[PDB]
């Protein structure tokens, strides 16, 4: 039926269409993470130690595991109406310091705030979270230097890092709304050399396991 | 200083005052007598599918034959309607890709994103490969809407309240359009190229000379954020949607809001509008998975597209009016007729 | 764009020889290609065709069996094998491009031939005049015929006219019986119906004299006609 | 000859037709729910839950039927089903045992690939492996006991048309003990398995730092093996019938628990079938016009 | 900084009141026009038979 060129123009489509599944098969097998947080939250530096005019898209390769970490933070224009872009992202990577009381309009309360956006996002609520707490080696001082009852009259109990730094984990954890359908992942960077991206890879991977766990049924 | 802001006020207040002066008869109480136009049943003639992710926005070629659908999986597929051919692939370097855009004489298709630039791409080629033309850096907010003044010239809106006419063969912005308050979602340009209008998420559309370089006039009524935006054929109107989940027609000279299409039912926002070629019928994509059919005129909703599995994003009407083309975020493109 | 071609020369009948086309500066692995021969003061004769990614391929009853069409992309190459040549054989070969995808321009660009000399259903196809006397500056018609309507289904009236300049390979003028191939000077027209078509020349000037070939793509095999020589 | 009646186990019919009628109502409902759900859902229609699907159908195959048939059995003696159709009868029974077991198998190496190798199940479950394996299924089931066709004769231990004991013996336990290996190995080792990555995740994700899956696992396998297991062993190490007891009824009933609770197991603790499940009872109003 | 934004704003709202003043109904009118003289050549408001159509069951 098809003319003699019809049916090359059907073979172009079924070549078209073939490509088309390879490359979403391989799109498929990488792995997606959304990067929030403050720039002066040691963003940069995290991402690169971790790397071994608008959207930038940076690549990984560890453990036969290729991740795309997309830092959004120079996009200066309305959210929710981009952020739903990355509602199949496998996770959210969002750094934070533990030193941010510095810039007092109180920055600690504004990362507060930007946490409890970005978890009970209708766009994230099956997109967990891997929290990461920095500025450890000189939060260790500065919490001494003053206790965290200037930011949380509550406080830790005893002004100590180990305290105060479980007691923030515990103040940004419970932020999250739907504890059954996110595990936020908490790491303190403390400028290591590489365990940011081990434990990026230990929080992918778990996560990995858990949506396919729920996919089989098993979870 | 706040003599200027009261200087502001009495200016809107007489802008208000003339708009209501000239609101001399509702269009309803006129279009009511004229016949109501029936249910519009529109089957899925075509199902164009091999996306892999979100459907962002597509376009119709001038011929009405060949449209280009753009996704975030980071391809712009060219199907050929009549017969669900892959014409051709292009795969983008940024796959955020949020609008495309088909040249009238056909040669070169655009598409923007979350990278701040537009890039062209020429189809008509010696080596036979489409190889991106260029890439028009100069924005510093995501594109939001592109489309082809001509082969040498386009215009394009971006999320930093500004919008622009570009020249292709420069690569440089010859005009920048300022004056929105807030991101700028959508455009379209009028039929006869001159003016076009862009809608913002500050609830508010201009209509911009492009020759001209500054706004004309500015039109209000919307609670929240335009996400569409249609030039009705004549020229002389323009019909908006918006997250308030309200379609309005504009009218140009009139200066002023002409009607407003919803539903009690309807409750979500509308993610792009499209008239037919009579200009009778406004179809909308609605966030609820799935598109409705308004008589512009009388504001009935006519019929309803529910055929897409997850929201509809995009949707064109054919230069002929032959079919409507409605793109999904299930990543399917179905063409209705 | 660029399609050299190699492997010919004298071959006593029965032998074997494999004709190369190095194919540079386009997209080759997406571009079906085609084998077309000239007898040495003949018009031209459909060989052989290779789709892209070699999914299909045709050959000229006259070779079925015989020659053996291949192609490699990632070396940008086609290839051509021939056994058991006789004399009908002597000819010159051009490889031949075609991209087929709507609104395309299939036999755009042809090669540059090679000589190959031999030591001693389908929809018929004719031309009017074999040879016309021209005037520089005047306006000259061709006119073909073909055995059955070219006209399919779709619309698509597949006639192809090419232009053989003396010593040059042929290139294509129309496509589809209307459609004008991109760079020539505009002054050429296609038109007519199935089974009767025409090529206009309006305000003819120098680089017009030459064969014109009239071809179908309706069905394989590509019948090409006789030859139409416009000489001054 | 085709009757089973004996005044020993007069106590137990009344218990057995409950039974029955109950595991009848149980796995009809679950399996036309399933299968409901799958219909209307395309989400659901993904390649691994086509080997719950065909789980699905073989276990509806011996809810709607087959069952009915036993509890009639396990009643008056009257059988209306004659001679010939009994042949016909233990077939589709014995195939749809088979059937469920294969696909037991199946979800289990699906499941063990998905959660250890994810990298590694398309390779096995693409669109023809999947619908090869789903047939090939089918094909053992049939072929194991086609050869033995023409003994489906009446047992009255079993009251229920159904394989003879005595006669075919050699061939029909191997092809039992092929079963009863493959059933226990597979679903004893991938969902070890399984449970083994998942510790092993949360030791790794336990290190960086300042039971559900183990339920469900040991449920499946109890439940498989509380089902098969009595009955399998039971006939595979009794060449001579002697059955003490008439155990060899009440083993027999134990297979009937599979089809009781595999919709349960497979899909309605599974969270998209809940889902779905959910957004039909919610959106009724709304999904009442849908489709 | 801001005197520069006012200073626009007002000049431009200025710009904006001079445009020529035409009553809603004329346009009301000119679309009903508009839309009453293409109604023959809508094929979605009134659909052509399947012997014109181009996108016939496949």
């Amino acid at each position: 039926t098809l003319s003699a060129e019809d049916k090359a123009a059907v073979e172009r489509s079924k070549m078209i269409d073939r490509n088309l599944r390879e490359d979403g098969e391989k799109a498929a097998r990488e792995v997606k993470l959304l990067l929030l947080g403050a720039g002066e939250s040691g963003k940069n530096t995290i991402v690169k130690q971790m790397k071994i005019t608008g959207i930038v898209e940076t690549h990984f390769t560890f453990k036969d595991l290729h991740f795309k970490m997309f830092d959004v933070g120079a996009q200066r224009s309305e959210r929710k109406k981009w952020i739903h872009c990355f509602e199949g992202v496998t996770a959210i990577i969002f750094c934070v310091a533990l030193s941010d009381y510095d810039l007092v309009l109180n920055r600690m309360h504004a990362s507060m705030k930007l946490f409890d956006s970005i978890c009970n996002n209708k766009w994230f609520t099956d997109t967990s979270i891997i929290l990461f707490l920095n500025k450890k080696d000189l939060f260790e001082e500065k919490i001494k230097k003053s206790p965290l009852t200037i930011c949380y009259p509550e406080y830790a109990g005893s002004n100590t890092y180990e305290e105060a730094a479980a007691y923030i984990q515990c103040q940004f954890e419970d932020l999250n709304k739907r504890k059954d359908t996110k595990e936020i992942y908490t790491h303190f960077t403390c400028s290591t050399d590489t365990k940011n991206v081990q434990f990026v890879f230990d929080a992918v991977t778990d996560v990995i396991i858990k949506n396919n766990l729920k996919d089989c049924g098993l979870f | 200083l706040d003599q200027l802001r009261q200087e502001a006020e009495q200016l809107k207040n007489q802008i208000r005052d003339a708009r209501k002066a000239c609101a001399d008869a509702t269009l309803s109480q006129i279009t009511n007598n004229i016949d109501p136009v029936g249910r519009i049943q529109m089957r899925t003639r075509r199902t164009l599918r091999g996306h892999l992710a979100k459907i962002y926005a597509m376009h119709w070629g001038t011929d009405s034959r060949l449209l280009v659908s753009a996704s975030q999986d980071g391809k712009l597929i060219i199907w050929d309607s009549y017969t669900t051919n892959k014409v051709h692939a292009i795969p983008l370097r940024s796959s955020w890709v949020m609008t495309c855009a088909y040249a009238p004489s056909g040669n070169y298709v655009a598409c923007g994103g979350l990278d701040n630039i537009c890039s062209i791409y020429n189809l008509k080629t010696r080596e036979g490969n489409v190889r991106v033309s260029r890439e028009l850096a100069g924005h510093t907010g995501y594109l939001s809407c592109c489309r082809f003044l001509d082969d040498n010239q386009i215009v394009t809106s971006s999320g930093d309240t500004t919008c622009a006419l570009w020249d292709i063969e420069t690569g440089q912005q010859t005009t920048t359009f300022t004056g929105h308050t807030g991101d700028v979602m959508s455009l379209s340009l009028a039929p006869d190229t001159r003016l076009f209008v862009s809608g913002a998420c500050d609830a508010s559309a201009k209509l911009w000379d492009v020759r001209e370089g500054m706004c004309r006039q500015t039109f209000t009524g919307h609670e929240s954020d335009i996400n569409a935006i249609c030039f009705f054929p004549n020229g002389n109107a323009f019909a908006t949607g918006s997250d308030d989940a309200t379609c309005r027609l504009f009218d140009l000279r009139a200066d002023q809001e002409l009607m407003t299409y919803s539903h009690d039912n309807i409750i979500c926002g509308i993610t792009s509008v499209s008239f037919s070629k009579s200009g009778r019928l406004l179809l909308a994509g609605y966030d609820d998975f799935n598109c409705n059919v308004w008589d512009a005129l009388k504001a009935d909703r006519a019929g309803v597209l529910a055929g897409h599995d997850n929201r509809v994003s995009c949707l064109g009407v054919t230069d002929d009016g032959m079919a409507v083309a409605t793109g999904s975020w299930d990543s399917f493109l179905k063409i209705w007729n | 764009v660029q399609l050299v071609e190699s492997g010919g020369g004298l071959v006593q009948p029965g032998g074997s020889r494999k004709l190369s086309c190095s194919a540079s500066g386009f997209a080759f692995s997406s571009f079906g290609m085609h084998w077309v021969r000239q007898a040495p003061e003949k018009g031209l004769e459909w060989v052989a065709y290779i789709s892209s990614g070699s999914g299909t391929i045709y050959y000229a009853d006259t070779v079925k069996g015989r020659f053996t069409i291949s192609r490699d992309d990632p070396k940008n190459t086609l290839f051509l094998q021939m056994t058991s040549l006789r004399s009908e054989d002597t000819a010159m070969y051009y490889c031949v491009r075609s991209i087929y995808y709507y609104g395309s321009s299939p036999f755009d660009f042809w090669g540059q031939g090679t000589t190959l000399t031999v030591s001693s259903s389908d929809i018929v196809m004719t031309q009017a005049t074999s040879s016309v006397p021209v005037t520089p500056g005047e306006s000259v018609s061709i006119s073909c015929r073909s055995s059955k309507s070219l006209l399919h289904s779709n619309g698509n009236t597949y006639l192809y006219w090419f232009l053989q300049r003396p010593g040059q390979s042929p290139q294509l003028l129309i496509y589809r019986m209307s459609n004008l191939a991109s760079g020539v000077p505009d002054r050429f027209s296609g038109s007519g119906s199935g089974t009767a078509f025409t090529l206009t020349i309006s305000r003819l000037e120098a680089e017009d004299v030459g064969v014109y070939y009239c071809m179908q793509h309706l069905e394989y095999p590509l019948t090409f006609g006789a030859g139409t020589k416009l000489e001054l | 000859n085709f009757s089973c009646y004996h005044e020993s186990v007069l106590g137990y019919r009344y218990v057995a037709v409950s039974w029955g009628v109950v595991v009848a109502v149980t796995g009809t409902v679950g399996n036309v729910l399933t299968l409901l759900a799958l219909a209307i859902q395309p989400k659901l229609r993904t390649r691994f839950n086509l080997l719950i699907a065909n789980l699905t159908l073989a276990d509806l195959l011996y809810c709607t039927l087959l069952q009915p048939f036993s509890v009639d059995t396990y009643l008056h003696l009257h059988w209306r089903t004659g001679a010939t159709f009994c042949r016909v009868f233990g077939l589709l029974l014995f195939a749809s045992n088979s059937v469920s077991i294969l696909t037991l198998c199946l979800i289990a190496l699906g499941r063990y690939l998905l959660i250890a190798h994810p990298k590694l199940f398309p390779q096995v479950f693409s669109a023809k492996g999947i619908v090869l394996a789903l047939v090939s299924t089918w094909v053992v089931g049939v072929a194991s006991f086609a050869p033995l066709w023409p003994i489906y004769i009446l047992v009255p231990v079993v009251c229920t048309c159904s394989f003879d004991r005595i006669r075919g013996r050699p061939y029909t336990t191997i092809l039992m003990g092929i079963y009863f290996v493959l059933g226990l190995s597979s679903v004893g080792i991938f969902y070890c398995l399984i449970h083994r990555q998942v510790k092993r995740a949360a030791q790794a994700l336990d290190q960086y730092k300042l039971g559900k899956v183990t339920r469900m696992c040991f449920a499946v396998f109890l439940c498989f093996a509380l089902s098969y297991i009595p009955f399998l062993l039971l006939n595979i190490l009794d060449a001579r019938v002697q059955a003490p007891r008439v155990v060899h009824m009440l083993a027999a009933n134990l297979t009937w628990l599979n089809g009781c609770i595999n919709p349960v197991l497979y899909a309605a603790m599974n969270r998209q079938f809940r889902q779905a499940y959910g957004s039909i009872l919610k959106r009724g109003p709304r999904s009442f016009h849908r489709l | 900084a801001s005197i520069a934004q006012a200073r626009k704003l007002v000049e431009q709202l200025k710009m904006e009141a001079n445009i020529d003043r035409i009553k809603v109904s004329k346009a009301a009118a000119d679309l009903m026009a508009y839309c009453e003289a293409h109604a023959k050549e809508d094929p979605l408001l009134t659909p052509v038979p399947a012997s014109e159509n181009p996108f016939r069951e496949k």
